[PDB]
């Protein structure tokens, strides 16, 4: 019943977090490029283009629906169907979900290793505009996770949602458990009132209404400091009670199953610090960081090699991902001291000159700016 | 060198993995229930049109249970239908007690088993369980057993 | 010539077995009023669907 | 059983905290601007406009209602429907909620990348002023959180409230649990007093009034140091009792559910120190800083690019977000010592000269006042 | 069992288990991805900048990832490389260093065509020609031994090795499958136990006199549900002492979290990848033991890497490198960081020239040595 | 109990117990002393690329108690004849215990080689005729020691590492697990008593309807639901039992498995103790000392059997790498310490640069150095 990912995403907060916590931090992490003459104009163009929210959304739909499409428009004096000639121009980027892209034309010729690879994409955004056609060079596609080739072909070369059946029903069972816990607390204590002859009441009459009226009234005035009187011969008043214990551990175990199946751990999903240790949560977050780097190396780069060659006129360049670690004003201070001491401790003894020393000191991004020159 | 058994024991499904045959190019006229005998009323373009068994007909096969083709619970008019023409299959019955092993079955109206004293046809295979205040039996269907009268 | 005379769409996945589309309708009217009015005519809408195989 | 979120917001306190804690701290964190000739006049002009209360409640209503608008008025000799000519002038900014803004005019030109984005905004503030129309460049729209596009276009391309159904009913269940716990405490003990023939006494008469007054009087004077008398032959006085245990643990589990759904951790939502560890709430805070900066980068900066170029006449500039870490005098002095010794411990032998060393030392924010010069 | 014909029957039981269950997903994809993303370095080459440029130009690492993954899953996988050459793909390959395309297939698409038993060459006993049948409406074709390489999983005894056509087994063995399956059963049992904690019983003399599926019985059961819904701590229910009774019974719960923790312990112990990488829960009771757990993980993954990752290197690199003699070394698999890298670079720069200024260890190779250990200190080539 | 191969292939604990040792043993590495240079040695080694065969050779020796390797040399002679001095090799192959036998035994007085076989008969199968090999081409890998009265009874061959005590100790563990699962299932029981219920005919619509109705009502029972019954005729009762000590019992059984196998928790159970910060290092170092112990007895014979067939250098030695996980920062202090130790004080004594360079580059640094003066 509860299997529609679209409604489940925007109706359950846990699904929201578990699906979108990753890519947004991925993109906000940052990176840089080597082989470029300068970075100031590079960041100027980047924050003039301001496409990172669209990148976040594209990655989110890729993780959720198993497939998403990204389209870039270039400064070129030809039809949008035509391929792209070499150049470095950009105008804008838009994102579409799995539901708006299809296939038209195939290439299977012998000489090209591109045989069997999609050639022409049929985009049907809807929105009362005519669907149109795009060359392979213009649109890039982001997939979900790997599946068996037999399912890969059955899903026309598109991946699967990260919300599998085990995740869905494990999430669902938690709500049932907490509802049972609330019922358990509600049914902690029950009071019974036994009156011989009470069965002789006529249903839905003044007598029965008055009887239940008086019962509710006398119930509302009882307590520790109040007493109730009864008739020994005809009636009695008993109370029955049951205990509660172990449900905190039970719910904690359910949450632990959720985290183990998800692959994102407690200080990120449950958002409790362990508290019993001083400096193990830093190791926990660096484990999270190594896994996020592992998956980033898989999917974030293709966007970079798809988009960057279209903005930089420079011939050969390289990418590195900034090592994800929270910098402490203080600790970056001491590491800067260490690096400025290492850069010229003993270089004054050999041919290592200022011409490369300045490049070394400004390569590792310092708080010390330096005007270009000799 | 042995044949495996198939555990779920519901009406309309196959009971063994012995040699079987499923004729999947058919369409239904009227409504058919899983586990009933069907008859061939005509042929159009290589497709067989089947209906529930009337009085005086010759049974051809037994409707087969599928969880994609029939989302309602039974087979509906104008639907593609699966029919078992050879093999062991669980059938609805109106009988009260199990007949002799390897006897000859007889089909009442609506495609239910009511006789165990036929002259020729399908045979009892030895399975007899209970369903819904009614019973289920196991029949062995063979391809050329029942021949249409001239 | 069927596939070249009639248009071809692809808005269905291979595992699909039924589809539906919806249509709408509306009603209403207007009148001439004064400055101190308390009653005004109302409007509404409707809907309908069809199926396939 | 669906209630409008505004009433819940201005009624309940935990909702207030959940919706309000992030935006105000986010905006009060601050920023720095790069590429500027000087920053003293920048801050003077900034707090001359003094728009941060409007900024605060703009972000607040964007977070709550899923949509907010700001109208920025400029010194120009044209009607408001006209576009904005190049320049750097500002005279005022005002804030409007989700309900007062609509779209008016449609652009679908394939030449521009602006197709599918509204060109004219139709504002209807109400309050006996005629609704009017504003050009695109004079308005900024602030949106909430990401939603699936099939709901996005259904909601006129607008976000959703951060108070979803799971958060709402998780909050609602907590108060029910508290009331039930209070009832559990109240019903700890019950005194029963049974008298043969008590039923013979008739309803609502003087005898019944006298008897119940006597019962109340004798109950008011009972206790440890006082005893009561009973007639053995006819009447009996008993006491029934029940135990209480695990209620604080169950309440803590419900608070766990609240914090897990909210996504902001305990020492910020419950605001209670763990107490068992001295140096783990610091990394708790830095995790909070990481998440709040991750959310800030998504939506606070767009205000910066929307308004900053309208006030600065410089061609190029950049935004840097201040390192959101609490700064402790002692370690600040230690860091300043380290910076001042690093900046000139090894520049005495190369071309790093005073005119740029002064820039380096007064760029990294010191306490060291220094007049401009050589 | 009857199955649809378009879903041809070939290990879809384990395939569906893989694509459905999440623990299987983790246990099969945890190792190969980290293995490939760990990276490597090469020695004996004139320069590495152009090496990295050509490497990320070819950008084959996703193909390597799923190749290793499918080899681990099915117990066998095939990687096919096509080279820029003016000969048919059936013939062997002349010396050269070119690449133009490489692609992957699972275990089910490869067969053996020609076998060699020639005495003089030690190569006898291994197949000569591989018959690949991709399907997808293209005719199956034949490949020489040198062109493609076969990746295998874990070792088995020769007795089943020979009947499995020289192919290993799936990493999901019977014990692992059953232990994984048992956890869901235990969880369902735990949920049922929690639900069945408390029960209420209502007894009414003569209640059985009532006809089933009748108006009186419907009214009675509606009344029962109604009164059940409105009871609680602050509410009481009245009954008749002569005829009807209302009893309640309850059972406790204890030890269930420990039982499930023990089952997860069995899962992790039989898996071989430990808790802070499978359950993803930090121990919390200690500050500096999880790092040692990490280095144990790195040691085991390095031991596994030495057996599988290298063959890809020696099978592919000789087709892309022009020089004759080279070395493949693996980066020491440990996450580095600001501090430790800053002070380690300080130590290296002081160690490289603190005492070399006295002997023949001179600058033109001292610089080469100091930038051989990959620093943050960029240097231009020269003297 | 049964054939050891089926156990090895089916149970994963057996896989671990028989495989974790040899793989790490071989992947540890080695160095050679007395040779002019080592880069060409590494080139020859990784061009020969024999280590998978070495791995499963040692593994099969450990499991079956015996293994054989056949080495084929570039010699212009028929294979049964012995091998002249030389340094050549082109192929090597691994066979299990089942395909090897002895053909000719030599007990000659003058030779100290008396009493052990000369020629081996190998019958691999694969529709090729069994053949004969001179002992020089053959190295026989044994498992662990046994009493000689059984050694000669097993044709001079060892025994399996899976003894019967290990086999049944591993065996009862899954039975204990199944018992634990059954204990979990049988926690709570419901009983329904209906006077007269005995009078129903077996296998009739009445009984089927009654049991279906029972199942249906048992489905909807719970904490928030109440079930009504008749006072005179039927009763509903519940029975419950406690579960406790099962995790500790299972942990004790696993502890027995560990103790009897001989490899400890951090490598078999793969669970960090968690209660200590720096004792796992000692646990691991005990592991490396024991694996080095077992290496010295069996891996080295492969070394002196194979290396002289490839190396033309006359006299050399094989030294084993100190089996401890190295680390960047720590090796940084190590390199600094070595570079200061090599020349802080040799400035005054006759140890000159021509040998100081060899001293510094003999202990493998990350500091490369081209050969020269």
């Amino acid at each position: 019943a509860s299997y529609h990912v679209g409604s489940f995403y925007n109706d359950n907060a846990t699904a929201k977090r578990i699906v979108d916590v990753i890519p947004e931090e991925m993109v906000t992490a940052g990176f840089k490029i080597s082989g470029v003459k300068d970075e100031k104009e590079f960041k100027s163009l980047w924050d003039s283009y301001k496409i990172d929210p669209s990148l976040v959304d594209a990655l989110c739909w890729a993780r959720l629906y198993g497939g998403a499409a990204i389209v870039a428009i270039i400064n070129d004096n030809r039809m949008l169907t035509s391929p792209v000639k070499p150049g470095a121009k950009l105008e804008g980027v838009r994102v579409y979900d799995r539901f708006a892209i299809t296939i038209e034309k195939r290439v299977t010729n012998a000489r090209s290793p591109r045989y069997g690879e999609p050639e022409i994409y049929k985009v049907s955004p809807g929105d009362n505009i005519q669907p149109y056609l795009i060359h392979h060079t213009r649109i890039f596609i982001a997939d979900g996770e790997r599946v068996t080739p037999q399912m890969r072909k059955q899903n026309q070369g598109w991946g699967a949602s990260v919300l599998n059946k085990s995740l869905i029903d494990a999430i669902c069972d938690y709500d049932y458990c907490e509802s049972l816990a609330t019922q358990i607390l509600r049914r902690k204590q029950q009071a019974v009132w036994k009156v011989k002859g009470l069965a002789e009441m006529c249903d839905d009459d003044d007598a029965q209404y008055a009887a239940r009226l008086r019962l509710a009234q006398v119930d509302d005035n009882s307590g520790v400091g109040r007493a109730i009187g009864i008739d020994a011969e005809t009636e009695e008043y008993d109370v029955l009670n049951s205990d509660i214990s172990g449900v905190p551990e039970f719910l904690s175990s359910k949450m632990d199953r959720i985290v183990s199946l998800s692959g994102i751990h407690e200080i990120i999903i449950k958002n409790k610090n362990v508290g019993g240790v001083s400096a193990s949560q830093n190791t926990a977050l660096e484990t999270f960081y190594k896994l996020v780097d592992r998956k980033r190396e898989e999917d974030y780069r293709p966007l970079l090699e798809f988009l960057l060659p279209f903005i930089v006129d420079e011939q050969e360049w390289s990418i590195e991902f900034e090592p994800l670690s929270v910098p402490s004003k203080k600790e970056e201070s001491e590491i800067t001291k260490n690096n400025v001491e290492s850069v010229t401790k003993a270089i004054t003894e050999q041919i290592i000159d200022l011409e490369e020393a300045r490049d070394t000191l400004r390569s590792i991004a310092p708080e010390f700016k330096l005007k270009d020159g000799n | 060198y042995e044949n495996l058994f198939l555990r779920p024991a519901c009406p309309g499904n196959i009971s063994d993995t012995s040699t079987y045959n499923i004729d999947g190019a058919c369409v239904a006229q009227g409504d058919i229930g899983f586990g009933s005998a069907v008859q061939v009323v005509g042929i159009v373009d290589g497709v067989k049109v089947v209906a529930a068994l009337p009085d005086g007909g010759t049974p051809y096969g037994i409707a087969f249970r599928s969880q994609y083709e029939h989302l309602s619970g039974k087979i509906l008019d104008g639907e593609v239908c699966n029919v078992v023409s050879h093999g062991r299959v669980w059938t609805l019955t109106s009988l009260g007690e199990a007949p002799s092993l390897f006897s000859k079955l007889q089909f009442g109206s609506g495609g239910v088993v009511t006789g165990g004293s036929g002259s020729a046809g399908w045979t009892f295979a030895g399975g007899f369980v209970k369903h819904e205040d009614g019973y289920i039996i196991e029949v062995q269907v063979k391809q050329n057993a029942f021949i249409a009268p001239p | 010539s069927a596939l070249r005379v009639f248009p071809v769409t692809t808005e269905l996945s291979p595992t699909d077995k039924t589809f539906e589309y919806m249509t709408f309708d509306k009603v209403g009217t207007a009148q001439i009023i004064a400055d101190y009015t308390d009653d005004l005519p109302l409007v509404d809408a409707l809907g309908t669907s069809e199926f396939g195989k």
